[PDB]
């Protein structure tokens, strides 16, 4: 499953439209589900491979998706190896947290308590705390 | 496949409806902006000046 | 049909897009221009002056 549905993605980019999406986050949120059990060497790569190329595609913006489901099932497995994603999920959530935008003081709190004060990677709190930086300037 | 396309289209007019939302939200920020500079300079000019 | 509806929805998409660019782009505006502008004329200038 995962490998053909790594050829749909990195083909088919463009093709999968909201709808659609919205089923595939599903696939890999089973598959995500799968991989605490699964536990092959060869399944985390190619699982986490097939996320990093989902993360390449969204900072192409060739995924058209939910940007909400798929970060939160990036959260879901961020306790896992991959390290730029973690950038990347942090970057994103940024854009929920923001003085203009409802509950962003909120969305920040829960953004430094999971990736700040429950954290260790040390980029990953580097990032987080640049975050908090740029809301603090903005 | 064309309901889904119309139900597709529906849902993210309703995600570019709600920065209808976020206009007026914007609108707001900027009628706090502008109007406390507009306060700020003309006090600024009533005491400083 | 399929095809049509697909870059109709497309063009809600681009429409999207283009708004959040522009939104973007108003807001680092108002705050460059805005915002930036009053915290010099108030915090630096007003309250030096």
């Amino acid at each position: 499953i995962v490998l053909s549905i790594t050829r749909l993605i990195k083909k088919y980019r463009k093709e999968l439209q909201v709808v659609a999406w919205d089923i595939l986050l599903n696939i890999i949120e089973r598959l995500l589900q799968q991989l605490q059990t699964l536990d092959s060497p060869e399944l985390r790569t190619i699982v986490h491979d097939l996320l990093t190329t989902v993360e390449e595609l969204c900072d192409q913006n060739e995924f058209h998706g939910s940007q909400e489901r798929y970060f939160e099932l990036v959260e879901r497995c961020a306790d896992q190896r991959p390290e730029s994603s973690l950038l990347n999920l942090i970057s994103y959530r940024a854009q929920s947290i923001h003085p203009a935008k409802d509950g962003w003081i909120q969305n920040l709190q829960a953004l430094m308590e999971r990736f700040f004060r429950s954290e260790s990677r040390g980029a990953v709190r580097i990032k987080v705390l640049d975050v908090l930086s740029f809301v603090l300037l903005i | 496949d064309i309901q889904m396309w119309k139900v597709s289209l529906q849902k993210e007019q309703a995600r570019y409806n709600q920065l209808q939302e976020q206009r007026d939200t914007m609108v707001t920020k900027l009628h706090s902006q502008i109007r406390q500079l507009q306060h700020d300079r003309e006090e600024f000019y009533n005491q400083s000046q």
